[PDB]
């Protein structure tokens, strides 16, 4: 939904409300034309039928579309379909090179994701595009954007996984521009000191970019108030110190990554309780990290997703067990942390759905020796490489639980599942044989129901 | 009972109730013992130019009496006063509007000699003051926190309901709906409106959807509806006192105004 | 008397009583039934809590079905198993 409705704001069918997108979600799937479908309700899908009376609607509406999405097209369609159309979405494709240049004067939406040998375009491409307004290059091996000074009504971009390596001055020019994403880029080096030359941008985003505002000087973000959500991506404390006094640009971080950090030795969320809107943490090769400390201070943000990785130097993570922040987590992944050994806590979390864990070969156990089971909606559990895991916790309800994976864990000699628990929501369990033959189970039951049933070896 | 008027006027604001508590109160008519041999519903807010023809042949239908097409109505009026003059009658008039005689529709004023007793109802209360029935008024209050909230339970669906209804554990969907119940001020049609648009939603947006609902209330669903049941009592204003309305809407929620 | 009315693809909100229909209660044994395309006018009716959601058919239910609309001719094309054909 988070795409879409943000989609349907910059193309401006919203007046700049996203809950009224969430309604016209809720209208179109309570008329059944949409369906929630995915892990959690916010992933929904079209059926068949349904779309394929949208694409009869389109060709009977004068509004013609050229759409082309997920037929694993080799080569782009010529610019004479493309000269009629309003919008073009030719996405999950394997497009390899762009040449012609359109001559679309009413084409307002494009949309060219998940194209992994796209990688090349037509210098002059975005001259005739007057009336675009979203604009998409995510999933996509390019390294360079070329000239965009004639887009006079863009507000959205999205570069989101792509190699993009620096963003044309032209960007400065659009002053219409409401909406940055530019997360995973691994290729970006260009400085965001020139960010300050537009005004009326709502949102950003450096999260997990390979260059992000690694100290004070970049920091020049105050310009625009208008911001409402940014992504940031810090490489030094200072970023953190210099984030850390009241004003609306610092309470803005709703997801913060930490990557390559210096002087990154201990983080406090008492810190980060400057933040109210702060729910995503991701941490990448920090080598200064050695502790986390999770105070009782309840910050009105409720943080919901937590990644901790490469970090060799981190010892703990300290919660508060009668009443912590993390009480709103929806999702742990921690990988490559040897030297973490406390992670207990974990039982605390009645709001814990999915778990990925590779290679912190310093965890015995994800927690080791109110009323109700510690992970009543948990889902999914993933573990790889944990040489030192040596159990993952005590028998636990998981009535809501799906997926499981485990590999190359010689160590680990039980786990939770038990006959004892109600198994109706159950469809598949993943990891190797001998990892399976291995593990020792309190039932034979559970042996023999889980690998006739939704095992499936490796 | 207690009342030595025998006009009894009722006010308060649109769909707050007032049909239904004359329906409850209807209903519950049959339980006690009375007097009253005939109990009369009629429904006078079909039109404000006082459709005489249809409470006429309500009130003939209620009494038995053989309706006739072409008689004139003014001499139905003088029958059905002369028929309601010798039974001890409960008539209970739905949202009237404007001052309009009983007598022309056929209706006798009843008076201190007789047992009858007339109920009424309206959303203004110049027109009750005007059926002279200026002293058994009553204001139709709001209905409160408690009330309100589990009205609005019975509205929602349990996938939705056994979400929120639970108590002992604090979650942020209990506070939302909270922020939702409130935000409808006890009004019972607002509330079943609201409530039949919000019987749907799932834990994600609760958050999104109560902030929005305290700020703009156009985007949930039915409330047009809610909005032209209740848009009339604005058009019945001058246009002087409709300009002077719209003015006073520009002072802070939840206030007040000298 | 107790009675089971089955409304069938209704689209928008209206009165029971307006039609004639009494609005069954507790207290009476009378069961109204009624289908709709939206979840919307169907939680109008004060029937947010018989709700069922009309799943589609399985993929061995669709195939069995398809058959049914298919001449042996072309049936006894497709239905014979175990020799493999495109
Ligand atoms: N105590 C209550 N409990 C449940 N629903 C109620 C209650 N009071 C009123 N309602 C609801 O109010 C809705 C509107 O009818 P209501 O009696 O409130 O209108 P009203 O005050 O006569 O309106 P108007 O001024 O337009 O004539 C009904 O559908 C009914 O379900």
């Amino acid at each position: 939904k988070e795409q879409l409705i943000g989609y349907w704001l910059a193309e401006g069918l919203l007046l700049n409300d996203s809950e009224k997108g969430y309604q016209i979600i809720r209208s179109l799937v309570s008329a059944c034309l949409l369906q929630v479908s995915g892990s959690m309700s916010s992933k929904v899908k079209m059926h068949h039928v349904i779309r394929q009376l949208g694409l009869w609607l389109v060709n009977k509406s004068d509004t013609k579309f050229l759409v082309q999405p997920g037929m694993a097209l080799d080569n782009a369609p010529s610019a004479e379909e493309w000269n009629e159309a309003t919008r073009i979405s030719i996405m999950s494709n394997n497009i390899t090179e762009l040449s012609f240049s359109p001559k679309c004067k009413n084409v307002t939406t494009l949309l060219m994701q998940n194209n992994p040998n796209l990688n090349k375009m037509s210098y002059g491409f975005f001259r005739t595009m007057s009336s675009l307004k979203v604009l998409d290059l995510s999933h996509t091996a390019i390294t360079s954007l070329p000239e965009c000074d004639a887009l006079v009504a863009l507000e959205h971009l999205n570069l989101s996984h792509t190699h993009i390596m620096r963003l044309p001055e032209r960007l400065w020019l659009l002053k219409e521009l409401r909406h940055l994403d530019l997360s995973v880029t691994v290729a970006f080096e260009d400085t965001m000191n020139n960010c300050s030359k537009l005004h009326k941008l709502k949102v950003l985003n450096l999260f997990r970019s390979h260059y992000g505002i690694r100290d004070v000087d970049n920091l020049n973000l105050d310009s625009l108030k208008e911001l409402l959500f940014l992504g940031i991506t810090i490489y030094a404390e200072d970023v953190l110190k210099k984030l850390n006094m009241p004003r609306p640009l610092a309470k803005s971080t709703h997801r913060l990554n930490l990557k390559y950090c210096a002087e990154m030795q201990s983080i406090k969320i008492s810190d980060l309780s400057h933040m109210e809107h702060l729910e995503e943490l991701y941490v990448e090769s920090c080598y200064d990290l050695n502790t986390v400390v999770a105070d009782a201070e309840l910050t009105t943000s409720q943080l919901q997703f937590l990644t901790l990785s490469v970090l060799p130097s981190l010892e703990s993570v300290l919660v508060a067990p009668m009443s912590h922040n993390f009480q709103y987590i929806r999702k742990l992944i921690i990988s490559h942390c040897p030297k973490l050994s406390n992670i207990t806590w974990v039982r605390r979390l009645q709001l814990l759905e999915r778990l990925v864990i590779s290679h912190c070969d310093g965890v015995l156990e994800i927690v080791e020796d109110t009323g109700q089971s510690d992970f009543p909606k948990l889902r999914l559990i993933v573990l790889t490489g944990l040489k030192k895991l040596r159990s993952i916790c005590k028998a636990r309800e998981f009535p809501c639980l799906e997926t499981l994976r485990v590999e190359d864990c010689p160590n680990l000699r039980s786990i939770p599942l038990s006959c004892t628990h109600n198994y109706w929501k159950l469809k598949q369990i993943c990891g190797s044989v001998e990892w399976w033959e291995k593990l020792q189970w309190e039932n034979r039951k559970e042996v023999a129901c889980l690998d006739s049933k939704y095992f499936i070896p490796i | 009972e207690k009342g030595d008027s025998n006009i009894i006027g009722v006010w308060g604001q649109g769909g707050v109730g007032k049909t239904t508590l004359l329906h409850v109160f209807n209903n519950d008519l049959e339980k006690k013992a009375h007097d009253y041999q005939v109990v009369i519903f009629i429904e006078v807010s079909n039109s404000e130019a006082l459709n005489t023809v249809e409470i006429q042949q309500t009130i003939s239908e209620r009494l038995n009496l053989p309706w006739n097409d072409a008689e004139p109505i003014a001499k139905r009026a003088r029958f059905l006063i002369k028929a309601l003059g010798r039974k001890r009658f409960v008539i209970l008039l739905d949202d009237v509007r404007k001052k309009f005689c009983l007598e022309d529709v056929g209706i006798p004023t009843p008076d201190i000699n007789s047992q009858s007793k007339l109920i009424l109802t309206s959303r203004y209360r110049e027109v009750c003051f005007q059926m002279n029935a200026q002293r058994s008024l009553i204001e139709m209050q709001i209905l409160g926190n408690d009330a309100s909230w589990e009205l609005f339970l019975s509205k929602l669906s349990t996938e939705t309901s056994a979400a929120v209804e639970p108590l002992g554990s604090q979650s942020a969907t209990r506070e939302h709906a909270m922020k939702i119940a409130q935000s409808c001020g006890g009004l019972p049609l607002a509330l079943n409106v609201i409530g039949t648009a919000v019987a749907g939603l799932e834990e994600g947006e609760w958050q999104s959807a109560a902030d929005a609902i305290a700020t703009n209330m156009d985007n949930i669903d039915g409330v047009d509806e809610m909005f032209g049941r209740l848009k009339y009592s604005f058009d019945r204003l001058t246009p002087t006192q409709q300009q002077c309305f719209l003015y006073c809407t520009l002072f802070p929620e939840y206030g007040s105004i000298s």
